[PDB]
């Protein structure tokens, strides 16, 4: 068996099933179409949460392409918008993916 | 019959989703359904055959997948020319064979 | 029985046979081994 740990921004526990997409289903993770197993999920508001804001966790807004299920994107880096030359620091079509 | 959104519109770069949908008593069981794009002075090309199956000479970035009796596609990293106008052909039985979308107009917000 | 047996209403002197003596038992007793390594869920779920 295997287990994982997650905090989701509110309604995309939704999109968490095996088959369809969504904001974190193509760039975070995502559930196979042969997902055996299931998803044991509960409102807890009352530890991961206080009062303004909590920047203390990180999603992933956008990559190169779709990733496979199952697999873990580490690698931080400045994300360019097809053919712009821009690389080391930020600005116009460079932001940070995180 | 079959229809999807007139026109759409986001941010450059990411974030769009295309769909389209139709009633099901029209729909002869969702069997072979093909997403185009279509470019102003250019011949049309085929993007996806049956769904979620890829031809040769596309790139991985196109996506398709339908749900119920609603069938979409994404596409991600997009560009300064990939304004399009993506259309869904169906099959439908009781009336004209064939359907042709409802016509979208994709545009961007760089400029 | 022991007319049912031999298919006629008269039977004769003699010792038969019949169906067997049977003791059916009562209850069902189940005693697998104690409970041990109890797998870490309640960490994960407690986590901070
Ligand atoms: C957390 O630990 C408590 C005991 O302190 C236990 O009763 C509870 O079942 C555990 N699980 C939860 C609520 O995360």
């Amino acid at each position: 068996v295997y287990a994982d740990s997650f905090v989701i921004r509110g309604d995309e526990v939704r999109q968490i099933a095996p088959g369809q997409t969504g904001n974190i289903a193509d760039y975070n993770y995502k559930l196979p179409d042969d997902f055996t197993g299931c998803v044991i999920a509960w409102n807890s508001n009352k530890l991961d949460s206080k009062v303004s804001g909590n920047y203390n966790y990180l999603y992933r807004l956008f990559r190169k392409s779709n990733l496979k299920p199952f697999e873990r994107d580490i690698s931080t880096e400045i994300y360019q918008a097809g053919n712009k030359p821009c690389n080391g620091v930020a600005g116009f079509n460079c932001y940070f993916p995180l | 019959a079959l229809t999807q959104p007139a026109s759409v519109s986001g941010s450059p770069g990411q974030s769009i989703t295309v769909s389209c949908t139709g009633t099901s008593s029209d729909l002869g069981n969702f069997q072979y359904v093909s997403w185009y794009q279509h470019h102003p002075g250019k011949a049309p090309k085929l993007l996806i055959y049956e769904v979620s199956k890829r031809p040769s000479g596309v790139s991985n970035r196109f996506s398709g997948s339908k749900s119920g009796n609603t069938a979409s596609l994404t596409i991600s990293g997009l560009q300064a020319e990939d304004e399009a106008d993506y259309y869904c052909c169906s099959y439908t039985t009781t009336t004209i064979p064939v359907a042709f979308g409802g016509g979208t107009k994709l545009t961007v917000l760089g400029q | 029985e022991t007319k049912c047996t031999l298919k006629s209403f008269t039977v004769e002197k003699g010792i038969y046979q019949t169906s067997n003596f049977r003791v059916q038992p009562t209850e069902s007793i189940v005693r697998f081994p104690n409970i041990t390594n109890l797998c870490p869920f309640d960490e994960v779920f407690n986590a901070t």
